[PDB]
């Protein structure tokens, strides 16, 4: 016998509320849009990316959180990578807690993770750094060589070789049952 | 600053890159075409005619090609703080391939194997024999 | 400026040990004197470029 | 009788001349592919090629050396 | 007579020769391609040429095999 | 078991020439290596590829051995 | 004592493409420290790997002497 | 009547192989010597590796002659 109570008030409140802003003084420290990413807001467009855009030509999806430093620290050189690479690719902005759905059809465990996509499952590859060894830079490093990947298999064999896999028949529902409501399913 | 490959590839008349960061570089050799990437060992080598072949970082896929008849490449390791690697792409003349002409080729090769065919001089010997070959190299280059 | 320039007298007269941190394709004595002269022209072009 | 045997012994001989063509031509794949990268793929296909003969060149004596065995 | 196995498991020596020939053929189609990448053709073309007689030998040293083990 | 013995000795000639094949691969990976280390596996890759041909015709030749010497 | 000592001193014959493959590979190891110092040790460990077949297959062949030798 | 010195004999074979593969060493090394004099002392480093292999190997041979040649 196992069972989670439903949820909380706490739970399903605002995930991301807005804290004081400090003056001008303490940003002064020793250490001191975006026209070429896309902030995904909703599972909608999440799906309409990853069915329409991640078929025509490849994605890339940085998914961080607030409370992760690591995140704050590969935001930039992301966006310096998506600056330089959105000819090639299209590039977009997740927040695990504003669209968990996003999160769990990724298949992401920890924050920073990069994710190239391209068919949404024909080439798939999650970048992280679940131990604590690798630095932004490498990450970047990855990501441009799963990028290169995945765009030298789509030029092969005269653009096949690029076909779906299991989302052809499993429609991500092992994953996320939710989507039985998308293709129509009862639930009775 | 990255780890990227600095190409300067550079006439007398136009330098065509000055501090390019690429990810390969084919080049043609006087022994054989070579790609020089990062990481690559110091090196120079005299080149013979054919098809440079760029392809940057932001490309990938994506190539850019020039012709070259004659000159020298420099490939020079990545110093300690700069975390990138340079070459040098010095050529007598460099065209890009859209540029050329197999008409006017073949013409320049008939002209030149009449010039030729009295063979007397070692000089023009060489110079009709290197003909033929830069021009043959310059027709299965074209488009 | 003056720039003292290399010779072939002075290229014999060294064993040219600074250069083994570099592989020549072809071999050290067979590309250097196609090297010379590439440096003997690109030496006379900035110089006249400067002057000019 | 037993005397086969030796024929057999001498049929496994050519292995080991096979050999030095094999590892001539992955040496020159591996030594090419350091060289042209970019290349790759057609290289290999080549050696396929190459082995397309290779690889019965062997096989073909080694079944001589069963053959010239029990007979 | 078992004894006209050993003849032909000598003749099969020749093959590993064949092969080596072979291997060197290729490795040189592999390092010419790298070395010249354009052309691709002319090489397979004299490839192609060198291994009709290497074929044929080790065709002829096949067939003198078998002869020497029937008769 | 003599010439049975006899046999499986002389079926371990061919060693020699799996061993020159495996040098001529390390020296063409090593060479290779020198040149771009950045290439480094990817030839790795090839020199295994390579690596386990011969390691396959060495496997057989001992298994031949064993045969001609209890068989 | 015939078959004994010879086919131990026949299956001891191989080791010499052992000690030409282990020549060339480590000639090949002192050409690319010639050329690129600086990846010195990234070369060494390929060539140990080399041992780690080479002398391998000798300790096989030098064994197999013996077990002819007391067979 | 001659079977243990015929069979010391056959053993000595392998030290031509021996001494190629030690040429090929030397050769290597007064090769990169020539063309990178600053690192000599580390490639006779290696090229000493390199005996240290090929040398011992040889001792063996010889080790296995010198118990043929008495049984």
């Amino acid at each position: 016998s196992f069972a989670i109570p439903p949820a909380n008030a706490a739970a399903l409140a605002d995930p991301l509320p807005a804290t004081p802003t400090p003056p001008p003084v303490f940003e002064a420290v020793s250490s001191a849009a975006l026209k070429n990413v896309e902030e995904v807001s909703t599972m909608e467009r999440y799906e309409a990316a990853v069915y329409e855009e991640s078929f025509k030509k490849p994605i890339v999806c940085l998914f961080f959180a607030r409370f992760s430093l690591q995140s704050k620290v590969l935001l930039q050189p992301f966006l310096d990578f998506a600056a330089s690479a959105s000819n090639n690719a299209t590039f977009f902005l997740i927040d695990c807690d504003r669209v968990p759905r996003a999160a769990y059809h990724a298949r992401v465990e920890n924050v920073p993770s990069l994710v190239v996509m391209k068919g949404d499952d024909a080439f798939r590859q999650t970048i992280t750094d679940s131990v604590g060894v690798k630095t932004a830079g490498d990450l970047i490093q990855e990501a441009r060589s799963a990028l290169d990947q995945v765009l030298r298999l789509d030029q092969q064999e005269g653009g096949t070789k690029l076909q779906p896999g299991v989302s052809s028949y499993t429609h991500h529902i092992g994953v996320d049952n939710l989507n039985v409501y998308r293709k129509g399913w009862p639930v009775a | 600053f990255k780890n990227q490959l600095l190409l300067t590839l550079s006439s007398p008349s136009e330098a065509i890159y000055v501090r390019t960061p690429v990810r390969s570089v084919t080049v043609p050799g006087s022994e054989g075409a070579m790609t020089m990437t990062n990481g690559h060992s110091q090196t120079v080598a005299r080149l013979k005619a054919g098809e440079i072949i760029v392809r940057k970082g932001e490309t990938g896929d994506e190539v850019e090609r020039f012709f070259l008849s004659d000159g020298f490449v420099l490939f020079k390791s990545p110093e300690d703080d700069s975390g990138c690697c340079t070459a040098e792409v010095l050529g007598v003349e460099v065209v890009p391939v859209s540029m050329l002409d197999k008409e006017s080729a073949a013409t320049a090769l008939q002209e030149l194997l009449q010039q030729g065919a009295g063979a007397t001089d070692e000089w023009t010997k060489a110079r009709t024999l290197l003909g033929q070959e830069l021009l043959s190299s310059v027709i299965r280059a074209a488009p | 400026l003056t720039l003292n320039v290399l010779t072939p007298t002075q290229a014999a007269q060294s064993a040219k040990e600074q250069l083994n941190t570099f592989e020549f394709e072809p071999e050290k004595t067979d590309v250097w004197k196609d090297l010379q002269d590439f440096y003997y022209a690109c030496t006379v072009f900035g110089c006249m470029l400067d002057n000019i | 009788a037993g005397v086969a045997s030796l024929s057999a012994a001498i049929a496994l001989m050519s292995v080991g001349g096979v050999a030095q063509g094999i590892g001539s031509l992955f040496a020159a794949l591996v030594s090419g592919t350091a060289r042209n990268p970019s290349i790759k793929e057609d290289l290999f296909t080549y050696t396929l090629i190459g082995m397309g003969f290779l690889e019965f060149l062997g096989i073909i004596c080694v079944l001589m050396s069963a053959v010239l065995l029990y007979s």
